[PDB]
């Protein structure tokens, strides 16, 4: 599976809802609605099918 | 998509007993005992008493 760091740049998450017509959207001590409310020192994003 | 396609939603608010009740669910009544310990439902309301 293939990781990528995301750094130095601003997340808005709400553009993600037009990228896809999501079927799971599901959070672990975040809650989805509050992630443009805060700040983290790095992002990884992995992708796989 | 999943996420594209279009919802019907229906939102039933409802208004907790603070007064009179209009809206009642499907109960039959019974008819009232005074002057002795029972089992009382007063319109939702639960309890045991004289
Ligand atoms: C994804 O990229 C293609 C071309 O690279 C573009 O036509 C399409 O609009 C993009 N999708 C979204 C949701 O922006």
């Amino acid at each position: 599976w293939n990781r990528k760091r995301i750094s130095n740049c601003v997340a808005d998450y709400s553009v993600l809802y037009n990228l896809a017509p999501f079927f799971t959207f599901k959070c672990y001590g975040v809650s989805p609605t509050k992630l443009n409310d805060l700040c983290f020192t790095n992002v990884y994003a992995d992708s796989f099918v | 998509g999943v996420g594209h396609q279009p919802y019907r939603v229906v939102v039933l608010s409802f208004e907790l007993l603070h007064a009179p009740a209009t809206v009642c669910g499907p109960k039959k009544s019974t008819n009232l005992v005074k002057n002795k310990c029972v089992n009382f439902n007063f319109n939702g309301l639960k309890g045991t008493g004289v």
